[PDB]
């Protein structure tokens, strides 16, 4: 019992056998070369890159070269020891701000203090059981273990599973590299996965790369059960 | 807990022949309404039929919600009782049909039977094998009792269980395989050489004897709304508690109904019906009534109890007056229980029961004058005056409420008619409907 | 034993081969003209040629309109899709009622498919990944290939995994000593469980044990799937199931209804056309039922006037119980059954007629048969004269209190004193209105 | 005859041993 | 392609006109309404010339009199590669888009840009593949031989086409189209070899083909808005596209047209039941109709001296007079008995229904007595009654049984007026009981 | 209300002691962690769990910190 695969892939018309991911959407959005060349990619006859610089770097209000007073004001507000952090916040997308977030230190002489709800949160990280703060802060896992939810079955499965719509442009490789980079971004896909243990042992001991230089992995949320991790039912 | 408005009622007070006693379980009077409520209680406990709407109608301060909550108290455990107000349907996240669908599906119960294995013993060896980043965690565990000795394999959630409230190879733990509960019973080894890192005062227990693994058939009650919330998306358990479940699709409910029918056929689960109570149902749009009109005709529908203190009045969303604030389609398919006003002795017994619930001792003449005020004015004012007269009673340092305390409470706090008369005698002092007020006293 | 609620004694329309309805057969009493019209429309939807045909069931309250729609649903069988709906369901806070109208319009067109699945399955024997030459170059993955050794009945296959396949291998947490299920259409992976080739009782993670799968490792199986056009539309609107970044990031986001454009619907219709031209799919038109159509307002009616002219819309059934009622959303115009005349001109109205005393008596008799109840003849006559006196539904819902009050007296039959006790205990609409008129303080 | 145990294979991974008298932490 | 069971206007294949713009009595599935058909042909030549823009035409008449039939005839006779958007009056009251923004989207969806580009493709018949690999797979060499019905070749491949051929696995006997520039491998199927099924291609292996592209203004507006990708064309969450991006698109289409790399094709926007719009929509429409990149707007209405929505007064056709000054009005009329008979005969031939002549005359009589749509709806029911008694031809009593079973408007109003005591009135009063 | 048993002060020494029987294929196996602490009119060395040193390394605890 599986969802219907709304996809076209390489099928066989029947010392190893190599299988490569080749799932594509049957719906194809066909786009001409002229729009992609003359409006997305910069060239000599357009001003995409110049306008991008003039809007993102030169007239950026968090530029320390021009708004040093504002940077000092926001540094006194937040207590963050780097003045270039506002520039790096404002000029990268959301998930890039998500997956390399580091818990850096902030100075005491500031105004962003510890909220009582945040202090209530921060008390119960490594607190064990039968503590009053931990037991008052662990309602949901108590309800998980009391209602026997870790051994429940799955009743609903989706009917159709489909990949995203493949955009094709005939006669250009740059669009193909850009689309492959957007669909299979190695930083995000490494954030949504994990490194094998023998591979990690080859990183750390046999190659000398330290632990904190690793790419960030294991940000995928765990499913409720082992049964809820998939859509194919035996 | 705290003494509430309906804290003096534990049950309905009915005989084996469904004859209500004149004074039982906090109920006095209302014999016909209590008889009909006992009939509807036996109907719900039977569970054979579904989708019947019950109406409780009468004047204000009569015993509608008291009767409904008494039905809930006599209903007992593992039977759902969704008691919502009529105003909760109007929301900015869910539609009225979707909110009423969730309120319907909260009152149908699924009882699933599960098999468990219980492991308790003295632990010998724990080996935990983690990766460098701590992601891939696997391990071995060695558990023992006085007669047997076994070595198990550990998973990720088991290792996270042993990591919290750490076991130090000589504690006696309890493991439920189907639940994943790690319960450290105590410690039996009593190791003399302990490092000065933890302030453990773990009680001395004895290492358990006999069979290490025992089977147990367990049961638990769940309802359909959390089932289709769990099956709705990836993080349905969090959306169960945040309430962030926006407009679950119809295929989810269809497949959940098919799976529930399969579970009933296989004998794994059985459906336990409950009661949905909609307090003050006259504040609902006619769209809500038209949805209830069809949703009462499904097999997956509970017994709906609706209470209305309104007379003939205009239905919301329309421009015509209707009996009980409801259209005639809902009154076509509902049986109505009518409540009646009280007498002197019933109000006196209600005040006696409430005073015994509030542990306030009342004299005879104070009780007579309180019943006199509750006959002249409403019942709720005489109910609320009791704690005030009690506070006045320990203000003069004696634990008995006499005439003078209730008279002082009567002078201090005003009625509805007294406040109406005192406003209407001094209409220039207050802001009127036209917004004109005389502020200066000259 | 079983559960019933105001229905399920209706099993079908109950006609002959020539379409002539009997008097009492199949849970139906009377309504011969309406049942014959329902048999005609059942044969019409089974003809599978017409699109955009609409009727309206006109009648009073408690006359058997929704019962006719349920009888149509059971006469068509479970295979033809049936979409029950209420006129108040069209109002959503998430999305406009126009998109909800074509949401339910595309929910009522069925489709089969015959889909080939390329399956690799077996027991994993070894898990050896190999590393890259420079992993911290920023671009490219940490690993390059993963060798998997699959063993099944009469065969053993060794495969070289892509990293993208290895992500969906790792996410279901496989290990050596497991049984897996590679599904090559989407890259979806099912962890079947631990094999029984190793030990059983030495686990602590409530796992279940699966034997070695039969057949070769590489397979091609045929799977018959039933599907609607709406599921294809919402799968292409929110794409989940692939092995890209967006496919994971859609499965974790909140699902929300969106205004589906016509362009995706035309592309989906072209894909379904190319599926039906290759002899794989077969199109199943269905029935959409809207109860209480009078609660629809003027813009939904005006859009339905366009929605009925599409070349894909199914047979739509409406029902109402208003005589001379103004349309919702307008101020002055009055139209029959709360339905504007420009939509009335596209309908085929079916009258529903009220019943007589004997019809109420045999309906109460069959109802007491269905809920497994025994009634005396005098009590049945009293119930029939009450059903003529007040309403059919009040007598229909009063019989379960007679069952309870007969049970509580250690009796099996229902007597007239028992019916009088149920009379005194529970009230009806007319007595409650008379109490409301002769009331002191809005009682 | 008895049925053989699943293979335990942990390469390049840290280890924590908790004996009766002393604890270990085999790291890298 | 383009699946369709039977539609209400499926029998209309275009406007039946001669070369002098004169209407035939019966051509391409349309009868009657000669002057309206002539006016719609004038509109068709107006669009086909394309030298003018932003002209609004209102089509008004009695209900069930050839309005949407006229619009479907115009859309069918326009043909492909011309944008045609058919919206209703209630499709603009969105909760995430505003009304004027939705009207701007519907306006810009009806103007297309014609782009001609070429792309060289290789398509042939795969005879034999050779794959040589090393132990680590670092260096791969391969031979591909491939053919048409005319030629033969063998190709030496680099490692990337080797990887792209072991992906989407090509075997012997396969027909593959290969793109050299982007490396896209498409499997057209297997050829004719018994030992799906397609034919072996002929002619040259390395074909250079040109394609004619069509893209609306709205597609470029969605793409050039950097906040969302091209998935918003399918999901529908465009979400209030700004004005400076529209200014860039409007300048760049003129820059493309002056260099000759693109041409602009105008289309027709059809707003059916235009009287359900609000006054704020019409107020946007008067200024939107004077743009250079505005299509020809066809609007249909049937109301007569009705209250305009959002106001408190009454206007002819539900539209205020400032909008009506910018419109030229085509008026339709009622049908005679001969035209109703011809329409019913055409709908009988369309739905594969065989009739008796006296039954056709009965249908014509009850069509000129009650409605055209009622007679066009009974003709499908009577066929099912005819198959219920196992005969092909529909006779008079077959139509009579459907007339008895299925009700019309005025008869139903008459029994509502007769038995209104058993129905719910405007005041919510009903009687259910049959006694007293 | 709650009771907290705390240890705090400036770190005096931080030496993870090795085991008397190290395991093969590994490096610096730890039997216990010895940390010395000093405060106002008080100095006391500690004897810790071996797993605590991993949290010491994650929290970046050098010598001379509080
Ligand atoms: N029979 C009874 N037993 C106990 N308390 C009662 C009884 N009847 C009325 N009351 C009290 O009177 C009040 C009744 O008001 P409420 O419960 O809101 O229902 P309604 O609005 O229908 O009168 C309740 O606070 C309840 O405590
Ligand atoms: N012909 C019939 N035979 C048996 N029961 C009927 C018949 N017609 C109506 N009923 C009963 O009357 C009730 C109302 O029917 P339904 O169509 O659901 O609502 P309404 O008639 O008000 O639209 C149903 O519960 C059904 O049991
Ligand atoms: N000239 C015509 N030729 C063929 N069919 C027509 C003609 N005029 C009207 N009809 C039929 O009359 C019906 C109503 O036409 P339509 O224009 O859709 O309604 P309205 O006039 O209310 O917009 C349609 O089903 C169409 O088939």
């Amino acid at each position: 019992d599986s969802p219907f695969s709304f996809t076209t892939f390489g099928k066989t018309t029947s010392k190893f056998t190599d299988l490569i991911y080749s799932s594509r959407n049957p719906i194809k959005y066909s786009l001409p070369r002229l729009i992609y060349e003359d409006l997305i990619l910069p060239n000599y006859n357009n001003d995409v890159d110049i306008a991008n610089k003039l809007k993102n770097v030169k007239f950026n209000i968090f530029n320390p070269s021009t708004n040093y007073e504002l940077c000092l004001f926001l540094s006194k507000l937040t207590g963050e020891p780097s003045l270039n952090e506002f520039f790096r916040v404002s000029t990268t997308p959301l998930l890039k701000r998500v997956i390399e977030r580091t818990n850096g230190p902030k100075n005491t002489d500031s105004l962003s203090f510890k909220t009582i709800t945040q202090e209530l949160l921060e008390v119960t990280r490594n607190a064990p059981s039968e503590g009053v703060m931990a037991s008052l802060l662990n309602v949901e896992k108590h309800a998980y273990e009391r209602e026997y939810l870790n051994c429940i079955q799955r009743g609903y499965h989706p009917n159709v599973s489909a990949p995203p719509v493949t955009i094709e442009v005939l006669g250009s490789s740059h669009v193909t590299n850009s689309i492959n980079n957007e669909l299979f971004d190695p930083l995000i896909s490494q954030a949504l996965s994990d490194i094998p243990a023998i591979t990690q042992y080859n990183m750390h001991v046999k190659k000398g790369i330290p632990v904190e230089d690793f790419p960030k992995t294991g940000l995928f949320p765990e499913p409720l059960n082992k049964n809820f991790s998939s859509n194919i039912s035996m | 807990s705290l003494i509430a408005a309906h804290s003096h009622i534990t049950g309905l007070g009915l005989d084996e022949n469904l004859q209500p006693r004149p004074t039982s379980e906090g109920m006095v009077g209302q014999l016909q309404a209590r008889r009909a409520a006992g009939v509807i209680l036996k109907m719900v406990q039977n569970g054979t039929i579904a989708g019947r709407a019950v109406l409780v109608a009468g004047p204000p301060s009569t015993g509608k919600t008291a009767l409904a909550m008494g039905v809930s108290q006599s209903l007992g455990k593992d039977v759902p009782f969704t008691a919502i107000a009529g105003s909760e349907i109007f929301s900015l996240e869910l539609s009225k049909t979707e909110a009423l669908t969730q309120a319907f599906r909260k009152s149908i119960g699924i009882k699933i039977k599960e098999e468990t294995e219980l492991i308790e013993g003295e632990v010998v060896e724990i080996q935990i094998d983690r990766s460098i980043t701590g992601g891939h965690k696997q391990g071995k565990l060695t558990i023992k009792t006085t007669d047997m000795e076994t070595i198990y394999e550990l998973g990720n959630k088991m290792i996270d269980g042993l990591t919290k409230e750490k076991v130090l190879a000589g504690d006696v733990i309890s493991i439920d395989k189907a639940s994943g509960k790690i319960t450290k019973l105590g410690r039996s080894f009593a190791r003399s050489r302990d490092y000065d890192a933890m302030g453990a005062d773990t009680r001395f227990v004895q290492c358990p004897e006999g069979e290490l693994q025992k089977r147990k058939t367990v049961v638990h009650t769940v309802s359909l709304h959390e089932i289709d919330v769990i099956n709705s998306r990836t993080q349905g358990f969090l959306a169960l508690f945040t309430g962030d479940t926006g407009e679950i699709r119809s295929e989810v409910r269809d497949q959940i109904n098919t799976k529930v029918a399969e579970w009933k056929e296989e004998g794994k689960a059985e459906i336990v019906p409950g009661v949905l109570f909609i307090d003050e149902v006259h504040m609902l749009d006619i769209e809500c009534f038209s949805f209830i009109n069809r949703a009462l005709e499904d097999e997956f529908a509970p017994i709906v109890m609706m209470a209305t203190n309104r007379g003939v009045s205009k239905t919301r969303g329309t421009n015509y007056k209707s009996p009980h604030g409801l259209p005639l389609d809902l009154l076509d398919r509902s049986i109505i229980i009518t409540t009646k006003s009280y007498n002197e002795q019933e109000i006196k017994t209600i005040l006696s029961i409430r005073a015994q619930e509030e542990e306030v001792e009342l004299s005879s003449d104070a009780l007579d004058l309180l019943t006199k005020t509750g006959v002249e004015t409403s019942l709720r004012y005489s109910s609320n005056l009791i704690s005030v007269a009690q506070q006045i009673a320990m203000k003069r340092k004696n634990n008995t409420v006499e005439v003078e305390d209730v008279k002082r409470a009567y002078l201090l706090f005003l009625d509805s008619a007294r406040s109406v008369k005192y406003v209407q005698e001094n209409e220039s002092q207050y802001i009127d409907d036209q917004g004109n007020v005389q502020i200066s006293i000259a | 034993v079983t559960r019933t609620a105001a229905h399920t004694h209706i099993k079908g329309l109950g006609l002959d081969e020539s379409g002539v309805a009997k008097r009492v057969e199949g849970g139906f009493v009377g309504q011969i003209e309406a049942r014959e019209a329902c048999g005609v429309i059942v044969d019409l939807i089974k003809a599978k040629k017409m699109s955009g045909r609409a009727i309206l069931l006109a009648g009073g309250p408690s006359t058997g309109k929704t019962a006719l729609a349920l009888a149509i649903s059971q006469e068509l069988g479970p295979k033809v899709p049936f979409c029950p709906l209420v006129g108040s369901e069209l109002y959503s806070v998430e999305v406009k009622k126009t998109e909800t109208l074509m949401e339910n319009f595309r929910r009522a067109i069925g489709l089969r498919i015959k889909e080939t699945k390329e399956v690799y399955e077996g027991e994993v024997t070894e898990l050896t990944p190999e590393d890259a030459e420079n992993p911290l170059g920023g671009y490219g993955k940490t690993i390059s290939h993963v060798i998997v050794g699959l063993k099944s009945a009469k065969g053993t296959k060794t495969l070289r995994l892509d990293p993208t396949i290895y992500e969906s291998i790792q996410r279901e947490k496989v290990s050596i000593g497991d049984v897996i299920y590679i599904e090559a259409n989407t890259g979806a992976v099912k962890r079947v469980g631990r094999s029984d080739a190793y030990a059983t009782e030495f686990d602590l993670e409530t796992e279940e044990y699966v034997p070695l799968p039969k057949g070769e490792v590489h397979k091609k199986k045929e799977i018959v799937q039933d599907v609607t056009l709406h599921d294809l539309d919402v799968a292409n609107a929110r794409p989940q199931g692939g092995q890209d970044v967006i496919s994971m990031m859609g499965q974790l986001l909140k699902p929300k209804k969106t205004e589906i454009t016509e362009k995706l619907r035309q592309e989906v219709n072209k894909v379904v056309a190319k599926y039906i031209d290759q002899g794989v799919a077969e199109l199943i038109p269905g029935v959409l039922f809207i109860d209480e159509v009078n609660m629809l307002d003027i813009e939904i009616f005006t859009y339905l006037n366009k929605a009925l002219e599409s070349n894909i819309a199914p047979v739509v059934v409406l029902a109402s119980n208003r005589g001379m009622t103004t349309v919702r959303g307008t101020e002055d115009v009055i139209s029959p059954h709360g339905v504007p005349p420009d939509l009335i001109d596209r309908l085929l109205i079916v009258r529903t007629l009220p019943y007589d005393k004997d019809e109420i008596r045999t309906i109460i008799e069959r109802r007491a048969t269905v809920e497994r109840l025994q009634v005396e003849s005098s009590a049945l006559d009293l119930l029939a004269t009450m059903g003529t006196e007040t309403s059919l539904r009040y007598a229909l819902q009063l019989l379960a209190p007679c069952g309870i009050l007969a049970q509580t007296s250690n009796r099996k039959e229902i007597v007239v004193n028992d019916v009088n006790e149920a009379k005194l205990l529970f009230l009806d609409a007319k007595r409650s209105t008379k109490i409301l008129e002769t009331s002191a303080n809005y009682l | 005859f008895v049925k053989p145990r699943r293979p335990y294979n942990s390469e390049g991974m840290t280890r924590i041993l908790r004996r009766y008298e002393e604890d270990l932490f085999c790291t890298f």
